[PDB]
């Protein structure tokens, strides 16, 4: 089966245009290189603003004190590239979807990045799988 | 009119005002004179170069020996043999930079330390399989080091750090992030052996207040990065700000025990404090009020993700702080956005930074080339 | 303050001391020469700059008399508007201004003129650069192929 | 262009410019012009550089015959004056040849590097062997007039110091320190050892302290006036050692004697000279401790034989002694922790071991 979770908030206008910007690859200042135990070093491009507004860990990692060169590459480990992609899709669109067997990895990633909404969603999903 | 009549220095400057693509594909094909001019080299930047060189590294190493800085950024193609031969062919290397080269082992840095002792800047991305033995090689051979960066190098223990601290007395910069197995012993050995230190950072390391308090011996500290660090009490950073009077940038993000009294003491005794970051610090408006009323030098303050920040604290810090130009009001949900709009409308030279404000700045930069 | 310079062709221009102090060479020769009492303000000869180019340089230094000099920064296309309007001349005048800024050691004018020449080079194939700059293609079809081969990584 | 018609003019102009004939802007500019035009036709300038080097070598090596063998007064005049004039001409020649300084010169990545730096380097063909010893012995003679010797040669000594400091090795504060600072320091230490011993032989120690402090201040001011500031710490250590530590034994004895007397001011300036010597105070500390312990003992023994039947008098006497010596610790001994400790100990060593208890 497949589970999903959608959220509605005050940024219903900004998130859509920021996601369209991300799909256009025009303005980007964050580069994430995800690796997981054999996976290709998946390279995602995204803005610091949405990642900081959706996770406090990204905000803490983006406050390095000096961002003169603009583009920054942040290598991420311990998470599968698909899970990170779904997390970024939730950060940009306020909506996430997952398979019934990938809920645990999404919940682990969300707890690692402290995204309470999808954390509670995945907790409810894992409870409903009994 | 003849361009070739100009001295070659002016022509070199004009070609330096040209990008690499326009110089190698257009300028080098105009004439043999411009070819020889653009062919002239020193500092080379090979940042990520679509990972298109393994043997070309050895070719350019055997070509010229007059290289002072090498940028090996993210560089997934070449192996350790190219780095070894490049170190063999470049003894006069001053700056070494290779980020996120997770395929390089410690043999490369061993050969580097063995064949270029004049290193001053060494910036080493994640680069797994970096043992302390090649790090003690670097510490015992490159005594002329000034800048050192080991970001997220989980394979480093305290032995290599203490060996680095013993030598390299001219180390002015040091930065380590999320590097476990590195504890207060390394910080203590670094603080009491290298008084030339100005920039220091132990973010995410297994460092406690016992190691941070030893940084008072460094009266030349300019920037301090202590983000997500294990249990740093207020008294330690109080003594740090009191002793280190040259402290300009203080980073205390992800520290759930720093209170507003500590911020007040830091603002009072921070006669040279210029940048203060307090993201996720469990503080309240009293910290901002103290920064505004007592600190006449803080320009950048960041209180992002602080739960108890409200409109009144930000209004008072905008009214009472004369040197403030950047307010880090990120994700302060208890802060009204209309208040922030009024602030940005009736307070110039202050860039209030919230979620909606930064989104609006990015949206204006995008609407300059707008779409739908 | 007043300093009287003489050009290579025989014309004399009297300008301010600080405006000539913008030129490192002129202020150096003045500090070495006239730290003591001036000898009836004898003229300063510039035999490597003629009258028109010296007048252009004097105008440029008069307009740029309040610029604060902060050497090794990133390259951009700032090139302020007045400098562009001033450099709207032919190639000969531009090259003579380059030679004067290199001779008089005027870093700002040198930077602006070099950026103008580089923008003139930018966005042009080698044939177009040779046509706009009157440079004969001394490359054989073999050497040109070797050169474009050696730079295939672009 | 042509050299047999342009170069000769340029050597003549550099010869002029090496004499303070005050030439007009036309001659400066003519020479500069010459230089520029020569290095414009990327090598060119090498020849001109060698010619400049030869000119300077010959000029120095044939004004040295005027400098060798001079007396250790005249030589300072000659060295100062020629160095001043020569650095002025060197700077103005570097200015004349700036265009060669920045283009032909940038390509060295050897021996040939600069012109002003050249000038300095070449000046070490009239300093290292010829004058250095001579000039430095002259300076040491002058400085050795720390007697009623005269004031104005300050200019000569400062000029020597200057020329040594700027001769600090440019090649590829050393010259100043190896050539001058060592011998100067040695001479000063011997001068002050002889002076110290003579004085402490034919004068009381408690005027020798005043003379040592005067001489220390004197030498600090003298390093300030015409010597390089780098020569302050070292000299201070040397003079303190000579004047205060070598004699710390007579100091200890006079310490005890003063303690027997009440010459407070002298004790104070003794604790002020001794302080400047590493851990030399311990002996003074224990001496004070024993002195005031014996003082309290003799006091309360002059008090009670059948007068210990008077609590007040006893506690008064004790407090009197304590107050006097606490005042002496505060005023003279700058409330030093060692001396407060000695006070406390010695007080706890007489209060409960006296004839009122025994």
């Amino acid at each position: 089966r497949t589970f999903s979770y959608t959220l509605e908030d005050h940024t219903k206008q900004a998130f859509g245009i920021m996601n369209e910007l991300r799909l256009s690859q025009q303005l980007c200042d964050v580069t994430l290189q995800v690796k997981y135990q054999d996976a290709p070093a998946a390279q995602f491009m995204a803005h610091k603003v949405a990642l900081a507004s959706s996770s406090p860990v990204f905000k803490a990692m983006f406050t390095n004190g000096l961002r003169e060169q603009g583009m920054e590459v942040v290598s991420i480990e311990g998470i599968h590239p698909k899970v990170m992609e779904r997390l970024i899709e939730f950060a940009y669109t306020a909506s996430i979807s997952m398979g019934e067997k990938c809920v645990l990895h999404v919940m682990n990633g969300a707890v690692m990045y402290q995204i309470d909404s999808v954390v509670r969603a995945c907790s409810d999903f894992l409870v409903q799988q009994l | 009119p003849d361009i070739n009549q100009l001295p070659p220095s002016i022509l070199l400057k004009i070609f330096s005002n040209l990008s690499l693509d326009e110089r190698c594909l257009s300028a080098s094909l105009v004439c043999k004179y411009w070819r020889d001019l653009c062919l002239d080299f020193k500092q080379l930047d090979l940042s990520s170069r679509q990972q298109v060189t393994d043997e070309l590294l050895e070719k350019i190493a055997s070509r010229s020996q007059n290289i002072i800085e090498i940028n090996i950024s993210d560089c997934r193609s070449m192996s350790d043999n190219g780095v070894c031969v490049l170190a063999f062919k470049c003894p006069g290397l001053l700056r070494y930079t290779a980020y996120r080269c997770k395929q390089l082992s410690d043999t490369s840095i061993i050969a580097v330390a063995s064949h270029c002792p004049l290193l001053q800047k060494v910036h080493v991305g994640n680069q797994d399989k970096l043992t302390d033995e090649g790090l003690k090689q670097l510490g015992s051979k490159c005594r002329e080091l000034k800048d050192i960066h080991f970001g997220q190098c989980y394979k480093i223990s305290d032995e290599g750090m203490i060996v680095i601290a013993k030598g390299c007395l001219k180390l002015q910069r040091i930065y380590m992030q999320e590097n476990k197995l590195v504890t207060d012993q390394s910080v203590k050995a670094f603080a009491e052996h290298c008084p030339e230190l100005q920039y220091v950072g132990f973010m995410g390391c297994s460092v406690t207040s016992k190691g941070v308090i030893h940084l008072t011996k460094l009266r030349n500290l300019s920037s301090l990065d202590l983000r997500h660090i294990t249990e740093l009490d207020n008294e330690t950073v109080m003594e740090i700000v009191k002793r280190c009077k040259n402290l300009s940038s203080l980073n205390l993000c992800l520290n759930w025990i720093i209170n507003d009294r500590c911020v007040e003491v830091i603002a009072k005794e921070g006669q040279n404090l210029k940048e203060l970051y307090l993201v996720s610090c469990k503080i309240t408006d009293y910290a901002l009020i103290a920064i505004g009323r007592y600190s006449m030098t803080i320009e950048t303050v960041d209180v992002g993700w602080c739960k108890e920040i409200t409109d009144q604290g930000a209004t008072l810090i905008a009214q009472s702080s004369k040197s403030l130009r950047y307010l880090g009001l990120m994700r302060c949900d208890k802060v009204n956005e209309v208040t922030v709009e009024q602030l940005v409308q009736q307070y110039p030279h202050i860039t209030f930074s919230t979620v909606l404000q930064d989104c609006k700045r990015t949206l204006e930069r995008a609407y300059q080339m707008g779409w739908t | 303050p007043s300093i009287k310079l003489q050009s290579s062709d025989g014309e004399i221009f009297e300008v301010d001391v600080e405006i000539a102090k913008q030129s490192v060479t002129i202020k150096t020769m003045l500090e070495d020469l006239g730290m003591d009492d001036e000898g009836d303000d004898d003229p300063v000869p510039l035999p490597n700059v003629n009258a028109a180019i010296l007048k252009k340089v004097i105008q440029w230094c008069t307009h740029h008399k309040d610029d604060p000099p902060p050497n090794k920064e990133k390259r951009t296309d700032d090139i302020p508007v007045w400098d562009q309007e001033f450099l709207k001349v032919d190639q000969g005048t531009l090259f003579e201004l380059i030679l004067a800024a290199n001779y008089l050691d005027i870093k700002g004018l040198l930077d602006v003129t070099c950026k103008t020449v580089a923008n003139m080079i930018k966005g042009k194939t080698p044939e177009e650069i040779r046509k706009t700059f009157n440079i004969k293609n001394d490359f054989t079809e073999e050497e040109e192929a070797q050169v474009r081969k050696e730079n295939q990584w672009c | 262009i042509g050299l047999d018609q342009i170069w000769d003019d340029l050597r003549a102009g550099i010869q002029q410019v090496y004499t303070r004939q005050s030439m007009a802007k036309s001659r400066y500019m003519e020479l500069y012009t010459h230089v520029y035009n020569y290095c414009t036709s990327q090598f060119v300038g090498l020849e001109l550089y060698k010619r400049l080097k030869e000119f300077l070598k010959n000029y120095l090596t044939n004004l040295l015959k005027d400098g060798e063998d001079l007396m250790d007064e005249s030589v300072l005049k000659f060295y100062t004056q020629q160095w001043e004039d020569y650095r002025f001409s060197s700077k103005v020649l570097n200015g004349i040849c700036a265009y060669l300084n920045r283009h032909w010169v940038r390509r060295e990545c050897k021996g040939i590097y600069e012109i002003y730096s050249l000038a300095l380097v070449t000046w070490r063909d009239c300093l290292f062997r010829p004058l250095n010893k001579q000039v430095t012995n002259a300076v040491l003679k002058l400085i050795e007039k720390e007697r009623n010797g005269e004031t104005i040669n300050t200019r000569l000594i400062s000029g020597v110091v200057q020329s040594y400091v700027e001769l600090g090795l440019n090649e590829d504060l050393t010259v100043y320190k190896e050539s001058f600072e060592s011998q100067f320091l040695a001479d000063t230490e011997r001068f002050y050892t002889r002076e110290s011993t003579e004085f402490l032989q034919q004068n009381p120690v408690t005027e020798y302290m005043k003379k040592a402090e005067a001489r220390l201040l004197e030498e600090q001011r003298r390093v300030q006036v015409y010597l390089h500031e780098s020569t302050q710490d070292e000299l201070a250590r040397k003079c303190e050692q000579v004047l205060i530590e070598k004699h710390l034994e007579i100091f200890h004895t006079e310490f005890q004697n003063l303690l027997d007397a009440d010459k407070n001011e002298d004790l104070g300036r003794m604790y002020n000279l001794v302080s400047r010597i590493q851990d030399g105070l311990g002996e003074l500390k224990k001496l004070l401790e024993t002195h005031i312990h014996n003082q309290g003992l003799a006091a309360i023994e002059k008090c009670g034989e059948a007068a210990l039947n008077d609590p007040k008098m006893y506690v008064q006497t004790v407090l009197d002694v304590h107050k006097k010596y606490n005042a002496l610790v505060m005023s003279a001994f700058n409330n030093d922790a060692g001396f407060v400790a000695a006070l406390d100990k010695a007080c706890g060593r007489f209060i409960n071991n006296n004839a009122v208890t025994k």
